[PDB]
Parts: structure tokens; sequence; C-alpha cells
């Protein structure tokens, strides 16, 4: 299965930075992540078409979630960074068909860190 | 459900809420259709991965998910039959149907009530004519890329599309066949989504609501050229009545 992430690191807060993610389709894929102190939360998801997308109300606006089906990857851009976005962020497949339950699959994480 | 709107069990009391047991309350499965008092009809795709009957429950009465809803009945599953000849080719299952025998936990099935009602099963080879109005039903996302779910029961209607139009090209070609049936909106905005399999589809056939299909798969929700794709359940009443009957 194997998803793997690339592209963190530390950015000053304001900031931008853009995280990719290797899968190796017709699965929703996505992001997800995992602040100090809680769990992981929903960060963003997309269709195969781009059709459908979907974002967390604290990152609208300001995040975008991309796709190459080509090349099996999925992008997250992420700007206006602050603070609340340092996290640990892990991509994501539904490896669950179109009518059925969703069934996530999670790569290993990056750390992303923002300064004040 | 992608469209469509929010609805109580009183518009659609055979939808039957099967969930999944874990090692932890049980998480909502799929859904299905009260075919007779004590069976229930969903997808076999539902079901092929764990396919143990102690695996799963199934509740009538829920317009809610995962909470308690007045009037609901809770059954263990007595027997859980998967068609035998059920396969999967390409993004398409095939003979996608599957039984479930339900039974209280003092040995009872399905009582009818305003929120819990059995749904007819069509005549032999006997569908609606295409471009009819079907209704669709169910706990599934409102979109395919949303997290959430609506947790609440959701209600939609389709069009029939003949198998002419939907086996053309720039629909699904040859990954569909006679024994599936498919159904969208013309102009693409309401639709079956994740977490509606094993689903009804109901149809108005000789003056009554008539299960004329079952919820199986599909490419994306509510897309262009791609409509929702049902077992065709009038094609598999030998099979129900070799059970069943």
């Amino acid at each position: 299965v194997q998803l793997q992430e690339s592209g963190g690191g530390l950015v000053q807060a304001g900031g931008s930075l853009r995280l990719s993610c290797a899968a190796s389709s017709s699965y929703v894929m996505g992001w997800f992540r995992q602040a100090p102190g809680k769990e992981r939360e929903f960060v963003a998801a997309i269709s195969w078409s781009g059709g459908s997308t979907n974002y967390a109300d604290s990152v609208k606006g300001r995040f975008t979630i991309s796709r190459d089906n080509a090349k099996n990857t999925v992008y997250l851009q992420m700007n206006s960074l602050k603070p609340e976005d340092t996290a640990v962020y892990y991509c994501a497949a539904d490896l669950a068909s179109s009518r059925d339950v969703s069934s996530w699959y999670w790569g290993q994480g990056t750390q992303v860190t923002v300064s004040s | 459900i992608v469209g469509g709107e929010f609805t109580e069990v009183e518009n659609q009391p055979w939808f039957a809420a099967i969930y999944q047991k874990n090692k932890s309350p049980p998480s909502f499965k799929c859904g299905g259709s009260l075919i007779s008092p004590c069976w229930v009809a969903s997808a076999a795709h539902c079901f092929i991965q764990l396919p143990k009957k102690e695996n799963y429950v199934v509740y009538l009465g829920q317009s809610k998910e995962s909470s308690y809803n007045p009037g609901e009945m809770k059954f263990e599953v007595e027997q859980l039959i998967l068609h035998e000849y059920y396969r999967e080719d390409s993004l398409a299952y095939h003979n996608d149907i599957a039984l479930l025998k339900i039974r209280t936990s003092t040995g009872q099935c399905a009582q009818p009530s305003r929120s819990i009602q059995t749904i007819a099963l069509p005549p032999r080879f006997t569908d609606a004519p295409f471009g009819s109005d079907c209704e669709i039903t169910g706990f599934g996302k409102e979109s395919e890329s949303d997290y959430l779910y609506p947790k609440n029961l959701k209600m939609s209607v389709v069009k029939l599309v003949s198998h002419e139009q939907c086996m053309q090209p720039h629909y699904y070609g040859s990954e569909i066949n006679y024994k599936m049936l498919c159904a969208a909106d013309p102009e693409w905005k309401t639709d079956s989504c994740k977490g509606d399999s094993g689903g009804p589809l109901i149809c108005n056939i000789e003056g009554r609501p008539t299960l004329s299909g079952i919820v199986s798969w599909g490419r994306g929700c509510a897309e262009k050229n791609k409509p929702g794709v049902y077992t065709r359940v009038s094609h598999f009443l030998d099979w129900i009545q070799s059970h069943i009957g």
C-alpha cells in the first residue's frame, strides 16, 4: 500500500508550505493532522475527478488540496499558516468503494512546525 | 445521499440499518430493506469480507444513526445468506445481493408500525418504465469527499436509466449488464453515496411501492454520465424465494 508524505518542516507564521504525498486510482485522497495534545483530525479530502472537495473549518480559504492521477500523487497547499497549524500531517486514502462507508488508511506522517 | 432531504423513517419504514460489531459500540456498516417480517435484503459486498453473522446487528425504525430512536427494534442476525455467484469485476459487483434473517433477543421478528413496515417485491422481470421516478434512502455521506456523515436518514428521487443508454461508451459501457439497473438525476444533482450500499431503490409498480433496486456501486457520486448502479431485484426473485420461501 504505502502512502509517503514529503515537504514538511519549519516555517514562520504567515508563511506558506506545500505538502506532497505519493501513493503506490479511483479513491478519495485526503490529509489529516495530529496537533500536540490532540488525536488525529480531518484537514482535507478530494474525489478522483476533483469534483468534490472538502475542508475542515479551521483551514477554509487558506488550504487547497489538489491531485495528480497520472503520478498517483495528492497535494496540500498551505497558505497563511499560524501557530495553530503545528502538527504531524498524514496523507490518507479512502480505500472503500463509492457506495461503502469510508475506510481510511494513513501514511506515517511528516512534521510541520510554524513559528510565531 | 447527495442532494435530497433529511427524512423520517415514516417515509421509508422498510429501511434497515445494519451495524457491524467492534471488539466500542457497533459501527454503521450499510443499509438494507425489510422484505419480510423476518427477512432483510441488503448488498452482498457489505459482508463478503467478514461473512460471519455474529459480526452484525440490525436496527429497524431508525431516523438517526448511532443514537436511540423511539420505536426502534433491535435484532440479532440468525441467518446471513450471500449470493453464491457474487463476484467483483472491475469496479462492478455482480449478483450483489444478500439476505439477513433477523430475530429479537426474545425470538421475535419485525412488528409492523408507523416506522417499521415491509416493502413489496416486484413481479418477475418487471420494472417501471425507463425515466420513471424512484426514491433512494440511507445514512450515506452528502458528498464523496465529506469526512462527516449526516447521522440522519436521507431520501431523494432519481430516474431510471435504460440499459441502452447506460451501456453507451461515455456511460458505463460493458461493465454493467442486464441484471443491474442504473438510476440518475437528469442534471446529476442527486445520487446514492458513501454509506448507502445495500439500501433500497423504490419504484412504483402496479400502484404499490416496490423494491426495484439494491444500492451496489458506481463511479464517483452524482457525476455526469455516471448513474448509480443497483442490483436489479426483479431478476432475483427465484433466488430470494429459494431461501425465505
